[PDB]
């Protein structure tokens, strides 16, 4: 390996009106 | 007391599982009211080696029920390795901390939270220290060993290691009290295959589907080595073919058919047909009293007690099918297990892969009592040329080793090489190693030729009358499998061109 992935994501606003 | 195995589950291994409940397994069964003056903390881990299809996990969920957990969760290794570094560490910890809920809620009275690896081997490599090579999955192994031994131990647990590579694993993860306490399983003797006959038949046996002419006394003991595992799956073809009779439209033996079918973990029988095309033609003395010199040193190992080990090369001029002779030797004998390492099968590969496919075989071979093993072109896996010196260094070195290294205590195996030159090897220092060698010589003579040829059958009196008289003077130097390429290229041919062909062609052969 010697595999460094350090990586992020993203949100899905809920429907609160 | 619960241990013995009169229980149906599993058999043939009793000393083993014998062992592992007396010195292992005694505190779990005993009255807590002398335990806890003594304060003995248990096993936390066991770990128990052997061959893959040797009954070990029915060994395991076995022993759980024989000491209730709430219940196993069972996982292999590789089935948890990640490339990203988190997820693999996490798993282990979700698997350990199972349990650790359980003890610090009810404190010290609780239940075994039981784990299973099914191979560790891959995941505990034994890591080292320096700044480089640290390794790729080193830091698991910690994450492991860290839940087993660590901070706020905890005495809720037990943990079963099932490995083939029992060497690998690091040093500190087996000391005492990680895992304390090893076993060893090995294939099972006859005895424990009579058993585990009887426990596969016993559904049969209640049922009396097979009511006859079946003995399992000795059908366990005409297979000298099959796996466990192996058995289970002959079994169902013998309750298989019982249903595919009635294709055709209360029980028989069908054992001594799909025995022939079986490959086992060791011997097999189809791999012969390749090195033997036609068998063997005895043409003179020296085919005879080669392979009787085969049958008269195989005795050695098995009537000796001082030398498990044994090697020969049979060397000769190419195409004398010493190949086949080293197969007739291995087939004469009815060994439990026969194998073959060669090129064919280790093609285009690494200097470092074939190696390790050739000592897969020798370990392999190891833990049978009684063993014969070959290899063939030996130049080739060496990977010799003349123009130039080129082979790989590391091939021989493993391969020698190899032929000096003992066995186990108990165990034996002969060697066989097929090398067709042995100068390099003579320079190269590998004929010391092996014992001794066998010249096979081809053919040397017509008067034998002629003879060959007649065993054979594809020429007429007439024919073979031709070569009767053409020579009988020259002593002909020609291997076998050669003789069989050219009388297979003048086989072809105007039938009044055919024997002179083969004769022009015979005399284009050199010294
Ligand atoms: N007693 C015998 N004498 C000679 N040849 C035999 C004998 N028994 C079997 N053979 C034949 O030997 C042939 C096997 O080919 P062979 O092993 O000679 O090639 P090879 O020697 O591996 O090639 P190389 O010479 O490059 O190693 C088969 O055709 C087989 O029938
Ligand atoms: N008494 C016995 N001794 C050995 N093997 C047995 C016995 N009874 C059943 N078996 C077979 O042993 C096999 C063990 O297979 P498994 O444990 O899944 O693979 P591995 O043994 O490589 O971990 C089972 O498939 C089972 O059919």
């Amino acid at each position: 390996m010697a595999e460094d992935a350090d990586m992020r994501n993203e949100l899905e606003e809920m429907q609160r009106r | 007391p619960d241990w013995n195995f009169e229980k149906m589950g599993i058999g043939g291994l009793d000393k083993e599982f014998s062992d592992i409940f007396r010195r292992a397994f005694a505190s779990r069964v005993f009255p807590p009211e002398i335990v806890e003056q003594m304060g003995c903390k248990h096993v936390k881990g066991i770990l128990l080696y052997g061959p893959p299809g040797c009954g070990k996990t029915l060994l395991a969920r076995q022993i759980g029920k024989m000491l209730n957990a709430r219940e196993p969760k069972v996982v292999n290794g590789p089935e948890i390795l990640n490339k990203y570094v988190g997820e693999s560490e996490a798993n282990i910890r979700k698997l350990f901390a199972d349990a650790e809920e359980e003890q610090r809620r009810l404190g010290a009275n609780s239940g075994l939270h039981i784990i299973i690896f099914d191979e560790i081997d891959a995941i505990c490599k034994q890591r080292g220290s320096m700044a480089g090579s640290t390794g790729v999955h080193d830091t698991v192994v910690n994450q492991l060993l860290s839940k087993i031994d660590g901070v706020e131990q905890l005495n809720n647990i037990l943990v079963i290691g099932m490995t083939n590579r029992p060497d690998l694993i690091d040093e500190a993860l087996l000391r005492p009290g990680r895992l304390e306490v090893k076993m060893e399983i090995g294939l099972p003797d006859e005895k424990g295959r009579l058993q585990i006959l009887h426990i596969h038949t016993a559904r049969m046996r209640g049922h009396q589907l097979l009511s006859a002419d079946v003995d399992i006394k000795e059908l366990a003991v005409e297979t000298k080595n099959f796996s466990g595992a192996e058995l289970e799956g002959l079994v169902r073809a013998a309750q298989s073919t019982a249903m595919n009779r009635h294709i055709i439209a209360r029980g028989d033996f069908l054992a001594s058919l799909e025995n022939d079918i079986k490959p086992a973990f060791g011997t097999n029988q189809e791999d012969y047909a390749s090195y033997i095309m036609n068998g063997i033609i005895k043409w003179g003395d020296p085919v005879t009293r080669v392979l009787d010199d085969g049958e008269l040193l195989v005795q050695q190992t098995k009537n000796s007690d001082r030398t498990p080990l044994v090697s020969v090369l049979l060397e000769g001029p190419p195409h004398s099918g010493k190949t086949a002779l080293a197969a007739k030797i291995a087939e004469e004998s009815n060994f439990p297990f026969i194998k073959i390492c060669s090129p064919d099968k280790m093609i285009g590969f690494s200097e470092t892969a074939k190696c390790q496919a050739m000592k897969k075989i020798f370990d392999d071979a190891y833990k049978s009592q009684l063993s014969c093993v070959v290899v063939d072109d030996i130049e080739r896996l060496l990977d010799y040329v003349p123009i130039g010196p080129r082979f790989s260094n590391l091939v021989l070195q493993a391969l020698l080793v190899l032929l000096k290294k003992a066995p186990p205590q108990g165990r034996k195996l002969l060697i066989i090489g097929t090398t067709s030159r042995k100068d390099v090897l003579q320079e190269m220092e590998m004929l010391n190693a092996f014992s001794t060698t066998i010249h096979v010589p081809n053919i040397a003579t017509g008067e034998q030729l002629l003879e060959a040829l007649e065993l054979l059958g594809n020429f007429k009196d007439k024919e073979r009358t031709t070569i009767a008289q053409q020579v009988k003077g020259k002593k002909v130097w020609i291997g076998i499998k050669k003789l069989l390429m050219l009388i297979e290229m003048s086989l072809q041919m105007d039938p009044e061109y055919r024997v002179r062909k083969f004769l022009a062609l015979l005399r284009e052969e050199g010294a």
